[PDB]
């Protein structure tokens, strides 16, 4: 999480960093190696680490982008979605102010992602193929 | 113009989830069973790696941080896992026959049941004022007509040990390491770590003991300063030396209240009849005190009156300090320590103090607890690092200003290792243009 | 599951539907924010959607298909696995009474898939890299 | 694990064997079908099965290598990393004696693979394609 | 020369996890509920995939494997699980008015409570000596002043069951199948499984019942046998036909000291007043123990002599054979098995054995058991496959050997079903240099 300040053209530089404190929990518990309040909290929290990682993964997995960290994909970039250049948006914002201008409409885009690509360019994929 | 996907982007929101304990695992091979430390808790990181995070503009919340109730649930429930399996006091509210030692102490004769139910246990034993009340006069137990009580086991100690609160990968404890740190609000200096550090659950009224120390100035932290129903807690830079002695020579006698019912009750004492108190450096309390009236007088008019009175009304825990001390639980008489008057501009005092072995501590209507006797002279020592004061509120404003001793919850003792803690989910999910495209 | 009663060539056009309800619980409960029966329930069923997905990718994974969802093989379909054309499949059967008529065989594709290529061309294939 | 005294070549042609005794836990009991020990410590165990796979998929990821059992790499292998040749190491030793011998230095090698490279080779591939 | 990743390697190392059961699922719908299967453990695979391993040598240390440390604990918890609900043997320790039966057991007479409170029960029953001593006189059970007494429920069993302990995946089971093999150090034939084969928890003294069979020699497993505090634990390699019976017809009276409190005793037996004994055919016994002789003389000189003698001194269970058989708990003489003397170079023995309904085994001051009465004469039949033997210790070297039979510790039970086993985990991650390299 160095870069949380940065630019997001100086922070996309570390997303390996962001990856590995995301899902393995196992090194710094994998058991602790029983009804307390203590192996219940622990339970639970091990299971959230894993838990929220396949969820994000599974976003990716049905965008096409399962083994990638950076992907490029084919839905436009709507202007409503504010209105700003290359330079003004990777090298003078960070992610977090970022995140925040576009937090509006995350799940609008999220839509077509599944549907307009990825549900059309693999369907009429697939249609190809199976000739 | 394209949507993209950066999995992994520095990028949080405000939550809370399950955390969980970590603590270094000592083995204690003679003494174990500490209620907090359990069978088993989490171990810490041999190398507490803290990261500083720049140009992090986040405003934290110690009144409003929901780890303080989950602290404070999680401690009741500890407590509640280590007073089933024990005695549960029910063989013992019986009439006491008691005569005034040779007044707080009694002497009293009572009618137990022994290994067997029908043949009964003429026994005596020694406890406090506070323990029994009347019905020679008889007497009975305080809580025999409230809540259940029930001894504790006398292998479960009650000394604090440092719990290091952690949070699980996907969460993150932010740290803000200001040192004048107003409680709440925007802090320039934050940080972030796995787990929080070495924080005691010191059960404690109106006086902090073992707890964290400010930088620089005695930071004063309350909720709402002009609201007296706020209560208003301190952090001091400097720790005192306070001590505390029982030099009461006690011993612990065994009857078998059975089967399997065994009962730790005090007998004979020896040594000398010498009531719990503690000890102050008049010297350095004088010398923290000035520097509370030339803190006070920052949310005051400058040219001002700080006065100093002791507690109003209330139980018990309220009005003398309430603490542990090896065992037992002492009750001072804090009166000796707030009777000052301050305006703009070598020896200790000692406070008398009471022992009661029947705690109905948190006031749970149903359950009780019973401290099993301590043997020989008790002597403990700590550093005072809070306080919990208190308006008298309704007067004249700004002619005078007078401050008591509060506690009207223990939440408030979690918050004075809390008040710089904060955690906070990842999302790593970000979309960002960019003039990049796939393929067909 | 919408194209659960469309012809085969019908339904291969909404895969993603499939895959979505199949991986992510954690948005209905990713903690419910404790030894009621509730609580364990409510766990042991996470741990369950999550560990069902976890062993067909396992098997994806083996098969050397592990980042599609559609992948073809090197396998021969033996016409003992029933009689038909691709059209008498794909556009007139539902996956449903497809999956029954091929139930009996799929343990026996199931070892030829796992031996026949992906250990016969992958340790050939590494004997080839590795030189 | 058949070849698991076999020599490394020969040893190499068996990575699925590997690859499945290690994630799935969930044919042998998907559930069982309540506090009792065996339950706890049912759950706690299949917990750790599937924690376990993905620290490994976790580090094979953030080292660019989540798609493959077998990948090749940039970093150059230091000699003090042991001074052998490739027939005295794939053809007359096993991977247990190997695994010894080599358990000294990995994690330097694990450190310099997720730096030297896959944060190299991809921030500057970044900065490339991004333009 | 380039690193290289390989995900799957056969590698591991020496840990241990958290097991688990595995039992196959019997049906039982007329009688469920024994303490071990309890409502639910894990079912078995149909075909037992045993996988052999070649050119494998690894040390296993029986001596050090915490998974009989981790049975041990589950054994305890399991019992404990299955003594809370049940009768709480509380409204039971009175003074009973005891006359000798028409001498071991007693009818005593008594004074209980019914289902009302005031109204109390006058009752009677009977016992055995070993369960209640005198304060005619008067007798009280002699678990009252130490220990809980809390009678188990006549639903669950106490017959041992198989348990095939196993382990997840990334972990492993290594089996050693060596026939002539010392407890620890290497082994040439080593398997791997992923669970254990059946295992009874065979809660026995000195002599064990029902356990593995060795193969082609008796194999002699001992921690140090120069140290006589060390248990030597054997296995024989042929199982013998003992037989255990109580001739006599006992009936189950019930008396209610409820609400709900339902205790069953013993009422007026029918038959004949036969004690327990046991049966040992003399031939096949002196021809096991000539074996042993001959097994004994292979860590002793060649020309030696070795002697067997009854228990020392300690308690009952130390000295008699402690077992169970249909429910009650058989405590035997076993002096008259233990009395020969042996060089270089058709009937059947019996032995007295007592029976005790308060157990108190590993010696838990606090909590205690029951045995509920078992109605109609008891018989019940085993293969002796181990022995947990004990020297004498200091005395002139190489003069004369003597050995004793010893139970220090109910560990070195599952010890003789868990010597062949050991839990690994894998380490798949592997790191070769080969001259392959990546693209740019
Ligand atoms: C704020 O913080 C301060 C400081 O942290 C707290 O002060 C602590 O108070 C508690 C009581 O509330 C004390 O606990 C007691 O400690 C005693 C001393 O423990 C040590 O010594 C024991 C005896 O050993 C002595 O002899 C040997 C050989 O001659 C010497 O080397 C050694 O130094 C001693 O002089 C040891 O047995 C023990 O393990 C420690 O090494 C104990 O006497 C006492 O109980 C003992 O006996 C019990 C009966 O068997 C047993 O259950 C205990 O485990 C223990 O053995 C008890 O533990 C702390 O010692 C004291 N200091 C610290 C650093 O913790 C203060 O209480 C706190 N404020 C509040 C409100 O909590
Ligand atoms: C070492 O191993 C040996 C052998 O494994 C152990 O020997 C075992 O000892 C235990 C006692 O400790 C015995 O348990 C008892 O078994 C009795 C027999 O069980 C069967 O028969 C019952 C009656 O059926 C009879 O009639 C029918 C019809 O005529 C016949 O077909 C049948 O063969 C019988 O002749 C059945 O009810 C039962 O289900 C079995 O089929 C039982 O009588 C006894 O209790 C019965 O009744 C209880 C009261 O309701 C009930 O709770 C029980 O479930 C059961 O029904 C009890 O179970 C084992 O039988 C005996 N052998 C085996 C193979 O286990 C030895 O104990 C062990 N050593 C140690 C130290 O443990
Ligand atoms: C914080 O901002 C300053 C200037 O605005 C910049 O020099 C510095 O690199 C920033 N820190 C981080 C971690 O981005
Ligand atoms: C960067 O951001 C600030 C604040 O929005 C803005 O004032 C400034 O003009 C920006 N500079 C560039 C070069 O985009
Ligand atoms: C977010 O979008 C909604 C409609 O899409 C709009 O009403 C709202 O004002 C927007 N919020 C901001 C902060 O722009
Ligand atoms: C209580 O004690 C007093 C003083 O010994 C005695 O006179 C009195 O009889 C006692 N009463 C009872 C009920 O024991
Ligand atoms: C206890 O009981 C006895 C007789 O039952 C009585 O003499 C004695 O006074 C009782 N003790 C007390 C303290 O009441
Ligand atoms: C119990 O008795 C005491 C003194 O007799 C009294 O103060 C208290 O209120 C009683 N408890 C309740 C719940 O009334
Ligand atoms: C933050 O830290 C810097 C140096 O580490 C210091 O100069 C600054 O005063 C700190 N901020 C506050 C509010 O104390
Ligand atoms: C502390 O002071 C800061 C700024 O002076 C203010 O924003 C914040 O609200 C204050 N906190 C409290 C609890 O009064
Ligand atoms: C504190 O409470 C008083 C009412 O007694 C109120 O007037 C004042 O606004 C409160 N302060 C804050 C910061 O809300
Ligand atoms: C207390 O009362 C008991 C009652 O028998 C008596 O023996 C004892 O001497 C009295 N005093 C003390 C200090 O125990
Ligand atoms: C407390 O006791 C310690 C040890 O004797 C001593 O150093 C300290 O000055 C004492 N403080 C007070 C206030 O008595
Ligand atoms: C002690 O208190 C008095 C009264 O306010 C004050 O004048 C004096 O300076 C104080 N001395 C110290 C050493 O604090
Ligand atoms: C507080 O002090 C006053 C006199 O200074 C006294 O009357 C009162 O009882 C004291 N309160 C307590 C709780 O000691
Ligand atoms: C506390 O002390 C003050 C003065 O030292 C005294 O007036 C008061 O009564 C005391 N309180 C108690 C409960 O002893
Ligand atoms: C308490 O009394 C015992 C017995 O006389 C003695 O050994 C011990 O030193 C005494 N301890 C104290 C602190 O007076
Ligand atoms: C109290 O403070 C002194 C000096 O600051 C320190 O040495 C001691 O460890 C502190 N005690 C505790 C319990 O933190
Ligand atoms: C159901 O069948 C009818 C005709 O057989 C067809 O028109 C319709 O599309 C089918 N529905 C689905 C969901 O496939
Ligand atoms: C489709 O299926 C039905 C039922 O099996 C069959 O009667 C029909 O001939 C099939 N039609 C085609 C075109 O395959
Ligand atoms: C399934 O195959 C088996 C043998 O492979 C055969 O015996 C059985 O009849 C088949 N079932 C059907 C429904 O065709
Ligand atoms: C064991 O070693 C022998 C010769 O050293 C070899 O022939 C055999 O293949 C090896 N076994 C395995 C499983 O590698
Ligand atoms: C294989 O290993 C053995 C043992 O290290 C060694 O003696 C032998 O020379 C090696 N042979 C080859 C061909 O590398
Ligand atoms: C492992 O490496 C360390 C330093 O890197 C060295 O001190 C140690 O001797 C090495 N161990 C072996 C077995 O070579
Ligand atoms: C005990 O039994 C004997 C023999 O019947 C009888 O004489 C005696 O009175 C009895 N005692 C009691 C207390 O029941
Ligand atoms: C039971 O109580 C009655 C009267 O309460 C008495 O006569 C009888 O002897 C008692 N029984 C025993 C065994 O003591
Ligand atoms: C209980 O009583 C028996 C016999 O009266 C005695 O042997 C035993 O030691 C007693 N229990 C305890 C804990 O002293
Ligand atoms: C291992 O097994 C082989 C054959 O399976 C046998 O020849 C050999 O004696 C066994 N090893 C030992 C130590 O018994
Ligand atoms: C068993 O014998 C072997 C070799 O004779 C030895 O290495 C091992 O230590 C022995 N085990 C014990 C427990 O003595
Ligand atoms: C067994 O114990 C004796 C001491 O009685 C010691 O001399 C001997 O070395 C021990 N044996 C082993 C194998 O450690
Ligand atoms: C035992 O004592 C009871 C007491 O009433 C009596 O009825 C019975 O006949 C005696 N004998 C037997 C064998 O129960
Ligand atoms: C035990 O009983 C069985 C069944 O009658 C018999 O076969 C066996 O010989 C007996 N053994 C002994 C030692 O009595
Ligand atoms: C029985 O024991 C005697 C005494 O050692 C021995 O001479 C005889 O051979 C033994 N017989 C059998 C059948 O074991
Ligand atoms: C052991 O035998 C001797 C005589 O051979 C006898 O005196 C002693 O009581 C016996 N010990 C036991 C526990 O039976
Ligand atoms: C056991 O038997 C021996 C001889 O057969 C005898 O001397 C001893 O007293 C018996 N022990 C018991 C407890 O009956
Ligand atoms: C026990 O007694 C009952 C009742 O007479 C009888 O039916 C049964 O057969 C007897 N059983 C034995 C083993 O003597
Ligand atoms: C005892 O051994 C015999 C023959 O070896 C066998 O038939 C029987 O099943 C064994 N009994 C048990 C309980 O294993």
């Amino acid at each position: 999480l160095g870069a949380a300040g940065s630019t997001m053209g100086a922070a996309s530089i570390t997303l390996t960093v962001q990856a590995r404190q995301l899902l393995s929990g196992i090194v710094q518990q994998q058991s602790n190696l029983r009804l307390t309040v203590w192996g219940i909290k622990q339970l639970q929290a091990r299971v959230l680490a894993l838990e929220r990682y396949l969820k994000d993964q599974q976003l990716l997995g049905i965008w096409g982008c399962s083994g990638k960290l950076i992907c490029c994909t084919n839905v436009l970039w709507n202007t409503t979605w504010s209105n700003k250049t290359y330079n003004d948006i990777w090298d003078n914002m960070t992610w977090l102010q970022w995140d925040k201008e576009i937090s509006n409409y995350t799940d609008i885009i999220y839509g077509l992602i599944e549907e307009s690509q990825i549900q059309q360019e693999k369907n009429e994929q697939d249609l190809l193929a199976l000739d | 113009l394209w949507v993209t996907v950066y999995y992994g982007v520095p990028v949080w929101k405000d939550a809370v989830t399950t955390l969980f304990c970590a603590s270094d695992a000592k083995a204690y091979s003679t003494e174990v069973h500490n209620v907090w430390a359990t069978h088993a808790c989490v171990p810490t990181d041999p190398n507490p790696q803290e990261m500083p995070l720049e140009n992090v503009t986040e405003n934290f919340n110690v009144w409003k941080n929901d780890m303080v109730e989950q602290m404070h649930e999680d401690i009741i429930n500890l407590w509640d896992q280590s007073l089933k399996p024990c005695v549960k006091l029910t063989p013992l509210c019986v009439t006491l026959n008691c005569s005034n030692f040779s007044g707080e102490i009694k002497n009293c004769s009572f009618n137990v049941t022994t290994g067997l139910k029908d043949k009964k246990q003429k026994m005596d034993a020694l406890f406090h004022r506070r323990d029994v009340v009347q019905i020679n006069s008889y007497y009975m137990l305080i809580s025999c007509n409230t809540s259940t009580m029930a001894q504790a086991c006398p292998k479960i100690t009650f000394e604090p040990i440092p719990i290091h609160y952690c949070a699980p990968a996907g969460f993150a404890i932010l740290k803000c390491k200001d040192k004048g740190f107003n409680g709440t609000g925007s802090c320039k200096n934050v940080s972030t770590v796995q787990c929080t550090h070495g924080i005691k659950p010191v059960v404690t009224t109106q006086l902090l003991l073992n707890g964290s120390t400010a930088e620089e100035e005695i930071v004063i932290r309350s909720e709402n300063i002009t609201d007296n129903a706020r209560t208003i807690i301190v952090q001091l830079t400097k720790p005192i030396n306070i001590n505390c002695t029982r030099p009461g020579n006690n011993t612990r006698k065994s009857v078998r209240i059975g089967p399997g019912q065994t009962f730790y009750a005090t007998g004979a004492i020896i040594g000398n009849i010498r009531q719990a108190h503690c000890n102050v450096s008049k010297t350095e309390w004088n010398d923290t005190l000035r520097q509370v009236a030339e803190q006070l007088s920052k949310h005051f008019p400058n040219a001002t009156t700080i006065t100093f009175a002791n507690a109003s009304g209330g139980d018990l825990e309220i009005t003398t300090h309430s603490f542990n001390c090896g065992g037992e639980f002492f009750y001072c008489n804090t009166s000796k320590l707030f009777s000052s008057t301050w305006d703009n501009s070598n020896e200790t005092i000692t406070l008398q103090c009471k022992i009661k072995q029947i705690i109905n501590m948190w006031q749970q209507v149903g359950r009780a607890m019973y401290a099993p006797p301590i043997q020989g002279e008790i002597r403990c020592e700590s550093n005072i690092t809070g306080l919990l004061l208190t308006r008298d509120g309704g007067a004249n404003s700004s002619t005078n200003e007078t401050f008591r001793p509060g506690g009207g919850d223990m939440r408030d003792n979690w918050r004075s290792e809390l008040y710089k803690y904060k955690v906070v989910k990842i999302e790593p999910l970000g979309v960002a243009p960019t003039r990049c495209k796939r393929r067909v």
